[PDB]
DNA sequence: CTTGACAAAAGTGTTAAATTGTGCTATACTGGGAGCCGTCACGGATGC
DNA sequence: GCATCCGTGAGTCGAGGAAGCACAATTTAACACTTTTGTCAAG
């Protein structure tokens, strides 16, 4: 339909986990030598999506015929690379942390 | 100024309605390749080209000239949009 | 994390803020699993709280977090959305646009009130997609991609391109703008006249509304694209239609310095 | 250890992890003081953490030690030659197995990424990110020519037969997106591999003939 | 701007803001001038 | 009650226009807790979402106007 | 063309070296020529003696001497190879084992110190740079009144910047004197007790003022010991730290008593002694000797504060903007401060390295790491606000940049945090800072220029020269004195009439503490040297300055810096007298070292046989590109065998004519409206200017490209670029670079480069295309360098630097770099900006053919037509007087020197005009021509306007017009005369650096940003125009809803919309309805990253997915 | 407000 | 419409280097370091 | 009620771009052998 209203609200821990496509467990960004994203890192393809359209990390699927499929070798979904602008991850805090906006 | 701009403003209750009518009529003329025009052959806008005089390609210019003639009917809730386009396609393939 | 043409990597400050939070979160898990004393756990929990604060809003509480080797504070999520350089005022309330040009303005005394002098080379670049279609329609080029290659090299542009450009702009208008746009008369629509040279010719009677003199000012050129955008500019925004001041109702396009003196 | 990429409190907490390890392995039978044996583990834990957490693009410990050793050797030669050493002097001083090419590659690896939010000029209104184009998404020109080529190729394939057009669009991946083979298309139509390459060659030859007689498809190449 | 009754749909709030603030630079600054307008 | 232009603008009903003006953290923290819903009434909200502003040719008074010539009108009737 | 000189003031002293503010300060800082044993404790020598000796507390690292070597490469090589012109620095250090008593000495390499060229600039990474002097508050002790409470004063103690905390002494309402340090307030009674002060001492010293001393007599702490008082103070200053005597004395000593952490400065110490009437032994608030703290300044500061409050006659408050209270930090002081900071870091590294690792076997080479020192020095010369890219449009541009004084920079004011007070012209600016020259806009008053005669002393205070007057006779003794010293005397004015050396006027206009007064000759004590000492170099170049408004003189002096060198540049007809000195002191021209004879003259070098016999060859800088792109070349002005004296001109530099600064052309000007082409500052010029190549300049552009190592393979600079015809490769040589001398236009290839394509399978349609045509896809693609839009010219130079070349320090992975220089000869065109010295500026709006311009009755057309309507509002009447003198000079064939405020007056101009008419009209009479019929009509009109006397003959009436600067002018279009006589003359006009060629830009589509996907900005990046908030408001006010929506979506960041819009246009279709912008999507995701649930709803409150299902799990 | 001072105070107990 | 023959070309299984990750050093060491600095206005906020 | 502090705000375009070492575990580069197209004659 047509956007008529925009609503803002607090996000529960359950909703934040529902947004995320995977938990970011390592601070690694990309490999220093191959320049490819590191697994479980801030740029993981298994979480945020493929770097290039319809191509997994392991390079087993490389065409749109396998759309909406997840490679069993690497776990990267075979889809458009623009989803990397929209898919979020999350960090599971060991202890609760207050939101600074509702404190200061 | 645009020709007959004073008459165009006086023909509508709001100056923004005049823009809506002209811009919509311009789209109709472009969509049907100027074949739905209400202008007679002696009244069609022309442009001066090296080869010679040709029809004006600017549909906004055509709509303004057509609306001055008085052969166009504008308003709200005149005809259904789907019914309007289907009839106009039939008349002007 | 982009690789620039030179091979160097450029990254945003959020990656550093995320990395610190992950490093401190993982370390806290290890310390908890080892049964560390309360003092160590308390310090680690306090750091974890501060890492979240810096990521959400850096510098609100305590010393701002800076990248080692420099004293520039890291840009947090709050800084991204706030301020004159934030997301709202820089990318939502105003944007950079296509089909836009800029050049120095000179006075055109021969122009009509609704006309302006647009350089040919600005007009060729501004109306390029329309020009490619027109070149394809005539015999200038076989298709659009061949037409685009023709315009890439200046010495490959033939003399029939300028005739086609004259046909493209017929009837259309462009928006001239001079900053600061104090009032709505700081943007006005004019019917372009292709001129030889590199400077935009401005009508004398519209200088007062633009607050423009001719000691080196510059103006921006914008091309409305659709029939609605052209109809609005030709009907509402045209210079010859806005002759009175919206503030007072008195004339705003009126005889000025030299015109008054001669009369 | 401050100023090496980690903040003071981060160094302390990593040092605490080494202190916990020292307590586990410390032996009081040897009559050595605790500070003697704990200093080894505290420094080890701090140093390893710097090797692991001081760079946005992580570099393994063995490669970090190579970079540190390479920096020391350059510094020693720089103060001894009274000028910046070249890659040949550095490589010679490093030892066997090191040439100027390896020194350049190691230095290239050790380059930290530059922030996208670094200001340029006295005015705080311009940053690095404002000068870096996005070269991933296709431009409006690239998208248009792809659609123009698709429209022209579809018109050219109309002149082909119903089955000849299908074979080429299957073999070139114009239908399922991925190229098929002579056998896979052969199973689709019930024909063997040898016939398909013959009809595809015949159909391709016809497209060459039609394109030659029109020259409406050479610009997109 | 037209010496005729205002047409329905005009953004008079923007026109009012631009009309007031445009001659703001001409107001003397040296409880008088632009500071008087701002406190008002 | 009388309030200045700054306070009157920051206390508006739309959180999008208020957030984009000033006090973005304060405006957003109150809007998020109240679960405020923005109805996109003014001009700034529509500009932010890239919509057609409810003024000028985008106003409902004139936006739905239809134009048709006589010959087509009789064909429909 | 003889030069006639006006003026009556005899200048006793010449102008000082105009770049000595840069040159002299850096010599003092380095001291590279004075032998090490004779070096004084200033500059880096003081920094060495301050940080050293480094003591471990038993190893001592002592400093003995330092030395600077020869630079590795010459200046031209540094510019070509992108190097820094610097000298290696070695320090002789000795390591002393206090235990054994052994000394080991060696010379350690401390890095490189950048060297200053002869003209006063630096070459940093191959680029010329200038360090701008900074003005700030002088250190010392100040007494300002409390604004909150009248009748009370606050004492402020200010150290050197980043050399200690500011100290405030205030008498609280309770009567307790409070000392504020680091924003923490505490009673001064405590700290005064720490300094070993008893009750009797304070009552004896400060007890002669009133109840104020009774406020300093709290006996709760006087009986307390200084040791315990010190611990009490340490607790108040820093609460939480464990109170220890050793820790407490260390903190207090480091706060007010440590020379290495607190430095009052040489200027600060001098001011404190001058103000408080004491003698400081050092430059610290207190001294720590014999295990106790000794006071230096707190008691005299408090004594002055108490006495000032009581109201003793001898004490007064301090004006912080008084220019005796403000000092200048030159390049030498700014460099030394950063040198000391780096040296402290090096000392810290030595201390932390000498406590660990082979203590017995240590050497000064092993302990010393010079990397912190080199990093601090390179940071200052590259990333400092005061380290600025050199402005070298013309020689005056570079001269001005070195004399600029900036209140901003590290340790100064902030552009938006500076009030009116710092931006005003203080009365003490007279003779020290130019009152007019300053950047109009946000930096007005924040950037200033040194006045012509002013010089900065050792302590950093500007001085100006004054002639001593004793007994009513003005002597030739010139005294350079500061603002605080100037306030004690009655100083007369330079225009005071003198009968020899005796003051002739009975009433003398003078100044007393900046106030104009009228005095007698016997009350005068000093006299101004000249009117020129009030203004800067730029402002002294404006003739008839006294007739111009200050607001327009500001524009005139600023615009002279922007004038471009011209191939036919010529010195102004009306000059002020500084034209020769500016060229001489800019080092752009070439002068004979001594008497000699010229042996060889060439366009490339000049060889002179000097009297002593030595042959000296001077290479001439030819077609060199400045920082601004203008061509800077030297042209020989001597012939073979010509004898030259010492100081004689050998070759003109850029923008100089026979040694005179030549920033423009001398053109014939008519001041009259012309058909609306003069409207609102527009200028009309003749085509005859273009025919004889006036206002034609040479500009050079530099293009660079690099071949890099990549994972896919190395980029190749080659002529074999795939899919290119021979027409595109015609000008490229076998190496792939464009040949020298080739003409290049936009889209032409300069350097051919091929890069390996990223491994990526092609689209099926492309693959079918390749199959049809039988063409195999190559592995490399065109990434060559092409001429950008709007640019081009002639290739004049190609520079090719390769890895491993001597001095070429390429970045890793870069195989080679190729630089192409393209030069274009730019003529005057419509849109180019002209100006004169009097603030009148405008763009060329029309170029007329010679037969259309107004002409004199003898047939001479004018060159430029100026609108008279630009004069009355701007009130710059100097251009009119210049034009009148130019008209006289045009017909007499002579030039003039009229010094500012002492020069040509109207009666002298009118007697010159009478002579000029005699040759202008006497020639006509001798040729056998009478008075024109057209002239008779104009004379009839002129007498009706009262311009001429009725009853005279036409020749007499024509002469009356000529003495007014007016002539009968004919119209070239009709042949009829202009109905009124017109002011026609000869005026000096400059072509400014702002050219429409470098400013015209357009763009349909192009690069887009990474995150927002909006178009980039700037002409260099082929970017779009910013449609900011105010532009959006204008469209909203117009009601253009659809025009506004397109710019927000279809033309900025609607990725699907902008792709569909472009495709629709080239297909002949109307652009589609737009969609949601990508910036709003960035807004939602950034809000979600803050744990905020932002949802877009529909009419029925149901969620609407704006991400096309790409983000839903 | 200073985490380092707070930690040093805690370990000093 | 195939039917066998061949010739690369992509797929698979070992196989070793090469790279990467982790544990360990035993005289005695036990609380950091740079901040230092020229606006002025409002609203608000406990505090007293 | 009242200083005092904390926070937030202050025009637009443009143009400027400092351990090593040993050992284990894991990944990657090379071959060598199949299995699979691709391309020929034969029809
Ligand atoms: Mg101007
Ligand atoms: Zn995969």
């Amino acid at each position: 339909k047509e956007v008529r209203k925009v609503r803002i609200a607090l996000a529960s821990p359950e909703k934040i986990r529902s947004w995320s496509y995977g938990e970011v467990e390592k601070p690694e960004t990309i490999n220093y030598r191959t320049l490819k994203p590191e697994r479980d890192g801030l740029f993981d393809e298994r979480i945020f999506g493929p770097i290039k359209d319809y191509e997994c990390a392991c390079g087993k699927y490389k065409r749109q015929r396998f759309e909406g499929k997840v490679c069993e070798r690497c776990g990267v979904e075979v889809t458009k690379s623009i989803v990397r602008r929209y898919r979020m991850g999350h960090i599971e805090l060991a202890t609760p942390a207050a939101h600074i906006w509702f404190v200061k | 100024a645009e020709p007959g701009i004073d008459k165009l403003f006086g023909m509508v209750d709001s100056k923004y309605r005049l823009t809506v009518v002209v811009a919509k009529r311009a789209q109709q003329l472009l969509r049907h390749g100027f074949k739905n025009t209400v202008l007679e052959p002696e009244e069609r806008p022309k442009m001066q080209t090296l080869e010679g005089l040709f029809d004006d390609p600017n549909a906004v210019t055509w709509a303004m000239k057509e609306l001055l003639t008085g052969r166009l009917v504008f308003g709200e809730n005149l005809v259904p949009e789907d019914r309007l386009q289907k009839e106009m396609e039939r008349l002007y393939p | 994390m982009v690789q620039v043409d030179g091979g160097r990597f450029a990254t945003s400050d959020l990656n550093d803020l995320y990395r610190r939070l992950i490093n401190r979160n993982n370390r806290l898990k290890k310390l908890l699993a080892q049964g560390a004393p309360e003092i160590i756990i308390r310090n680690e929990k306090r750091m974890l709280q501060e890492a979240v604060d810096a990521l959400l809003d850096n510098g609100r509480r305590g010393a701002p977090v800076t990248n080692p080797g420099s004293d520039r504070p890291l840009r947090s999520l709050t800084d991204i959305l706030s301020g004159k350089q934030g997301r709202f005022r820089q990318n939502l309330l105003g944007k950079r646009v296509d089909y836009s040009g800029r050049s120095v303005i000179v006075v055109g005394p021969q122009l009509k009130l609704h006309q302006c002098g647009l350089p040919k080379r600005m007009a060729l670049e501004l109306f390029k997609p329309f020009l490619l279609k027109k070149m394809e329609e005539k015999g200038i080029a076989p298709n659009v991609k061949a037409a685009r290659r023709m315009l890439e090299r200046q010495r490959d542009i033939k003399d029939e391109v300028w005739d086609a450009l004259e046909e493209v702009i017929h009837g259309k208008v462009v928006l001239l703008n001079r900053a600061p746009t104090l009032h709505r008369l700081g943007i006005q629509a004019f019917q372009p006249v292709l001129v030889e040279g590199q400077s935009i010719q401005l009508h004398p009677l519209v200088c007062e509304a633009f607050n423009a003199d001719f000691d080196g000012d510059q103006m921006a050129v914008h091309v409305p694209l659709s029939s609605f955008a052209q109809a609005e500019a030709r009907i509402q925004m045209l210079s010859a239609h806005n002759l009175l001041s919206p503030a007072s109702g008195e004339p705003l396009a009126k005889p000025s310095r030299d015109i008054i003196l001669g009369l | 250890y401050t100023g090496r990429g980690l903040s003071f409190l981060d160094l302390i907490q990593e040092g605490n992890q080494g202190l916990i390890r020292a307590v586990e392995k410390f032996e009081y039978k040897r009559r050595f003081k605790f500070s003697t044996y704990a200093t080894w583990w505290i420094r080890q834990a701090i140093n390893r953490a710097i090797a692991d957490q001081a760079r946005t693009i992580r570099i393994p410990v063995h490669m970090v030690e190579t970079i540190n050793k390479l920096s020391r050797t350059a510094r020693q030669l720089q103060q001894e030659l009274g000028r910046e050493p070249t890659y040949e002097e550095i490589a010679e001083a490093m030892g066997p197995g090191w040439d100027a090419k390896r020194v350049e590659e190691t230095l290239k690896i050790a380059q930290e990424p530059v922030s996208l939010e670094t200001p340029i000029g006295d005015e705080k209104d311009s940053f690095y990110g404002d000068f870096i184009p996005d070269e991933h998404l296709p431009s409006p020109v690239d998208a248009a020519t792809q659609s123009l080529l698709s429209e022209e190729l579809e018109k050219a394939l109309s002149k082909l037969s119903e089955r000849e057009a299908m074979v080429l669009k299957l073999r070139k991946g114009l239908i399922d997106g991925r190229e098929h083979t002579l056998e896979e298309v052969g199973a689709f139509f019930g024909v063997t591999r040898e016939r398909i390459r013959q009809i595809e060659n015949k159909a391709l030859r016809k497209l060459k003939y039609h394109e030659s007689r029109t020259r409406k498809l050479r610009d997109f190449l | 701007s037209m010496a005729r009754p205002v047409s329905i749909g005009e953004a008079v709030g923007i026109v009012a803001a631009q009309s007031i603030g445009e001659p703001g630079t001409q107001l003397t600054m040296r409880t008088q001038g632009l500071p008087r307008v701002i406190e008002l | 009650l009388l309030m200045g232009v700054t306070k009157s603008a920051l206390s508006t009903k739309s959180w999008l226009s208020a957030a984009s003006f000033q006090n973005t953290t304060h405006v957003l923290t109150e809007a998020a807790i109240a679960g405020k819903k923005d109805e996109l009434i003014g001009l700034k909200e529509n500009v932010i979402l890239g919509r057609l502003i409810p003024a000028g040719t985008g106003s409902d008074f004139v936006r739905f106007t239809q134009v048709v010539d006589q010959k087509t009108l009789k064909a429909i009737e | 063309m003889e030069i006639k000189r006006f003026g009556r003031i005899r200048e006793v002293i010449p102008l000082p070296p105009l770049t000595e503010i840069q040159v002299e300060s850096y010599r003092r800082a380095l001291q590279a020529d004075v032998p090490p044993e004779k070096r004084e404790n200033v500059g880096i020598q003081a920094a060495f003696r301050e940080t050293f000796p480094i003591e471990e507390e038993g190893l001592v690292l002592d400093f003995l001497e330092y030395r600077l070597g020869e630079p590795p490469f010459p200046q031209d090589e540094c510019r070509e190879k992108d190097l820094t012109y610097q000298a290696p620095l070695y320090a002789r250090l000795q390591l002393i084992h206090k235990d054994t008593g052994l000394i080991k000495e060696d010379e350690v390499f401390l890095g490189h110190i950048p060297l200053m060229t002869e003209d006063g600039s630096f070459i940093i990474n191959g680029a010329d740079r200038v360090i701008v002097s900074q003005i700030h508050r002088s250190p010392g002790v100040y007494f300002t009144p409390d604004p909150a409470r009248p009748g009370r004063y606050i004492a402020s103690i200010i150290p050197l910047p980043k050399r200690g905390p500011w100290i405030d002494l205030e008498v609280e309402p309770n009567g307790v004197v409070s000392m504020k340090v680091n924003k923490r307030k505490f009673p001064l009674v405590l700290l005064l007790r720490v300094l070993g002060y008893d009750q009797e001492t304070l009552a004896r010293e400060l007890g002669a003022y009133g109840e104020l001393v009774q406020g300093l007599m709290d006996e709760s702490v006087f009986a307390m010991r200084p040791e315990e008082a010190l611990i009490r103070l340490f607790t108040l200053l820093r609460p939480g730290d464990p109170p220890k005597r050793d820790k407490a004395v260390a903190y207090v000593y480091g706060l007010i008593a440590d020379p290495r952490r607190y430095d009052l400065g040489e200027a600060g110490r001098y001011k404190a002694e001058e103000k408080l009437g004491i003698r400081l032994s050092g430059r610290t608030l207190a001294r720590f000797e014999d295990g106790e703290f000794k006071d230096e300044v707190f008691l005299p500061t408090l004594r002055y504060l108490f006495a000032l409050t009581a109201g003793v006659p001898g004490h007064e408050v301090d004006d912080i903007d008084h220019l005796g209270n403000r000092r200048i930090r030159t390049v030498g002081e700014l460099m030394t401060d950063q040198f000391r900071v780096g040296l402290a870091r090096l000392a810290r590294g030595v201390r932390e390295r000498m406590l660990m690792g082979s203590e017995d076997s240590l050497t000064p080479a092993k302990l010393v790491n010079s990397r912190p020192l080199e990093a601090a020095i390179r940071e200052f010369f590259s990333r400092s606000q005061l380290s600025q890219f050199k402005d070298e449009t013309n020689p005056l541009s570079s001269l001005r940049h070195k004399r600029r004084i900036s209140a901003l920079g590290p340790g100064g004011l902030t552009r938006e945090r500076a009030g009116f007070d710092v931006r005003d012209v203080h009365r003490t600016h007279y003779g020290r800072i130019c009152p007019v020259e300053t950047p109009e806009g946000a930096n007005i008053g924040l950037i200033t220029s040194l006045a012509a005669y002013a010089r900065v002393d050792e302590l950093g205070f500007i001085r100006t020269p004054y002639r001593r007057v004793v007994g009513g006779v003005v002597t030739d003794e010139v005294v350079y004195m500061t603002a605080t010293e100037e306030d004690r005397y009655t100083i007369a004015q330079a225009n005071t009439p003198l009968e020899g050396n005796r003051i002739a006027a009975e009433r003398v206009v003078a100044r007393r503490k900046g106030e104009p007064v009228i005095v007698s000759p016997e009350e005068v004590e000093f006299m101004d040297v000249s009117p020129k000492q009030v203004f800067s170099v730029n402002t002294n170049l404006i003739p008839f300055l006294e007739h111009d408004d200050a607001n327009r003189a500001l524009m005139g002096s600023n615009m002279q810096t922007q004038a471009v060198p011209l191939i036919r540049a010529q010195a102004p007809v009306v000059m002020t007298g500084l034209e020769e000195r500016v060229v001489r002191d800019s080092l752009a021209a070439l002068y004979a070292e001594e008497d000699g004879e010229v042996a060889k003259v060439d366009g490339n070098r000049i060889v002179v046989r000097y009297e002593d016999g030595r042959l000296v060859e001077y290479p001439l800088r030819r077609f060199y590109r400045s920082n601004q792109g203008t061509a800077l070349d030297q042209r020989p002005r001597v012939v073979v065998g010509q004898r030259v004296r010492k100081g004689d001109l050998l070759a003109d530099g850029p923008a100089s004519e026979n040694g005179f600064l030549a920033l423009g052309q001398n053109v014939l000007v008519a001041i009259m409206p012309f058909d609306g082409y003069n409207f609102e500052d527009a200028i009309v010029i003749s085509e005859e200017l273009l025919k004889r190549d006036f206002y034609t300049s040479i500009h050079i552009e530099r293009y660079e490209i690099e071949a890099r190592d990549t994972k896919l393979g190395p980029e190749r600079i080659t002529r074999d670029i795939p899919h290119l015809s021979e027409a595109a490769l015609r000008d490229l040589d076998e190496e792939g670079v464009v040949r020298i001398g080739a003409e290049v236009k936009p889209g032409d290839i300069l350097v051919g480069r091929t890069s390996f394509k990223g491994e990526s399978e092609p689209t099926p349609e492309e693959r079918l295309l390749r199959s049809i045509f039988g063409e195999k896809a190559r592995d490399v693609k065109d990434t060559s360098l092409r001429v950008p839009p709007g640019e081009g010219g002639i290739v004049v130079r190609t520079v090719r630097l390769r890895r491993g070349d001597p001095g070429v320090e390429l970045k890793p992975g870069v195989r080679e770099v190729v630089r192409v220089y393209v030069a274009q000869k730019r003529k005057l065109q419509v849109g180019d900006k002209l100006a004169n010295r009097h603030g009148n500026k405008g763009v060329v709006a029309k170029i007329l053919p010679v037969e259309d311009m107004p002409h004199l009755p003898d047939g001479t057309p004018v060159d430029v037509i100026l609108n008279p309507l630009g004069v009355p509002s701007r009130m710059n009447l100097g251009q009119i007087l210049e034009t009148h003198l130019g008209l006289a000079g045009y017909f007499l064939g002579q030039r003039y020197i009229s010094p500012i405020f002492d020069g040509a007056k109207e009666p002298e101009i009118k007697e010159l005009l009478a002579q000029a008419f005699e040759v202008y009209f006497g020639k006509r009479k001798g040729e056998g021509f009478g008075v024109d019929k057209r002239e008779v009509e104009v004379l009839r009109r002129a007498e009706k306007l009262g311009l001429v006397t009725p009853g005279k003959t036409p020749e007499e009436q024509l002469k009356e017009l000529f003495l007014q600067g007016k002539v009968v002018l004919y119209d070239g279009r009709t042949g009829e005369p202009i109905e009124g006589p017109i002011v026609v003359g000869q005026m000096f006009i400059m072509k400014l650096y702002h050219m429409v060629e470098d400013k015209m830009h357009a763009r349909s589509t192009g690069p887009y940003s990474l995150i927002t996907q909006q178009p980039l900005g700037g002409k260099a990046q082929f970017g779009g125009q910013r449609f900011g908030e105010m532009e959006v408001w204008a469209l909203e006010a117009y009601g253009a809803a659809h025009t506004l929506q397109e710019m927000l979506t279809l033309k900025s960041d609607d990725i699907e919309g902008r792709n569909a819009a472009y495709e629709a246009i080239i297909k002949g279709e109307d652009v589609p309805e737009p969609s949601v912008p990508e910036s709003f999507r960035v807004l939602v995701k950034e809000l979600q990253a803050l744990a905020l649930d932002v949802q877009t709803l529909d009419e029925k409150d149901n969620p609407v997915d704006i991400f096309e299902g790409l983000a839903s799990k | 407000s200073d985490p380092v001072r707070q930690y040093l105070h805690e370990i000093g107990q």
